[PDB]
This record gives structure tokens, C-alpha cells and sequence, in this order.
């Protein structure tokens, strides 16, 4: 599940950050898909009339 | 029957793709839902709480 | 993004690749059902087909 880690709490402490980092991820979305279309009768009975 | 089914293409294929894409996406959900910090804190003993 | 493009390509491959397919017909061509088999009994076969 990942590394142990234990906090100490207690009622009379605090624990504050003094320094700080910008950091930068990448989030990727999917937006459309390849626009499709078919043909019904071309596919289903090429060139023939019967 | 086996040898009858041989002739209607890939049906079995796609059902089994589409049911095993199934079985993962549900996993997926869990540990995206569940699985959002990887610091397995351990419970203080509950002494003060306020 | 990979992942949308791969199963759109691959379905596209199932749907063409169906076409050979006898289906329990003497044959996975229309041109060579027509050219062997009468109108009279011939429909039987294409309905199959179709
Ligand atoms: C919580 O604060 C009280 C102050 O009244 C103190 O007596 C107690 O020891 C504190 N709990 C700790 C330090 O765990
Ligand atoms: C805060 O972090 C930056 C990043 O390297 C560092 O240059 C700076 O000295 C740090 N300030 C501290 C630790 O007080």
C-alpha cells in the first residue's frame, strides 16, 4: 500500500512550512474522435441490383 | 458446434474484449476513488481529541 | 490519446474483416453466388448474407 508514516500529534504543537516549491504536472483529455461515416448499401451489397 | 461457430467471424473475440475492458475499468474506479494518498498513516492512540 | 485512436482502428478492422465470412453460405462472395446460383434459390443465401 505504500511506505508506513506516523504523525505526533499533541495538543500543544504545530508543525508550519518555511520554504515552498512551484510545480508543474500534465493532465491529458480526450476531446473528438475520428468523424466516421458508412456506407449502408455500398457496403452491404457492393454493385449489384438483386 | 464449435466447428459451426468457427463461421461468424470474431462475435466470441469481441464479447470477451468488451467484458475483460469491463473488469478493469471497474478496478480502475476503485483505486481512483479509494487510492489518493500514498502515506499509509498510522492511527495515534486516541487520547486528547478536544 | 493512444488508447481512443488503437480501439476506433481495431474496430474499423473487426467490421472489415467480417465481410469474409460465409455466414453457413456456399460462399463469402455475392459476385460468386450469383454467378453460380439461379435468382430462384439464390435469395435464400443472400438473406442469409444480408
Ligand atoms: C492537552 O492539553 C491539556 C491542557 O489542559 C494538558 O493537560 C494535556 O497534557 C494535553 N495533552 C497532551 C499534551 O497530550
Ligand atoms: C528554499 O528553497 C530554495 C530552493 O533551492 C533554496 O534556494 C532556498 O535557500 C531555500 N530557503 C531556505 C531553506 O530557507
Amino acid at each position: 500500500l505504500g511506505a508506513e508514516n506516523s504523525v505526533a500529534y499533541s495538543n500543544n504543537s504545530i508543525a508550519i512550512p518555511t520554504n515552498f516549491t512551484i510545480s508543474v504536472t500534465t493532465e491529458i483529455l480526450p476531446v473528438s474522435m475520428t468523424k466516421t461515416s458508412v456506407d449502408c448499401t455500398m457496403y452491404i451489397c457492393g454493385d449489384s441490383t438483386e | 458446434c464449435s466447428n459451426l461457430l468457427l463461421q461468424y467471424g470474431s462475435f466470441c473475440t469481441q464479447l470477451n474484449r468488451a467484458l475483460t475492458g469491463i473488469a478493469v475499468e471497474q478496478d480502475k474506479n476503485t483505486q481512483e476513488v479509494f487510492a489518493q494518498v500514498k502515506q499509509i498513516y498510522k492511527t495515534p492512540p486516541i487520547k486528547d481529541f478536544g | 490519446l493512444q488508447d481512443v485512436v488503437n480501439q476506433n482502428a481495431q474496430a474499423l478492422n473487426t467490421l472489415v474483416k467480417q465481410l469474409s465470412s460465409n455466414f453457413g453460405a456456399i460462399s463469402s462472395v455475392l459476385n460468386d453466388i450469383l454467378s453460380r446460383l439461379d435468382p430462384p434459390e439464390a435469395e435464400v443465401q443472400i438473406d442469409r448474407l444480408i
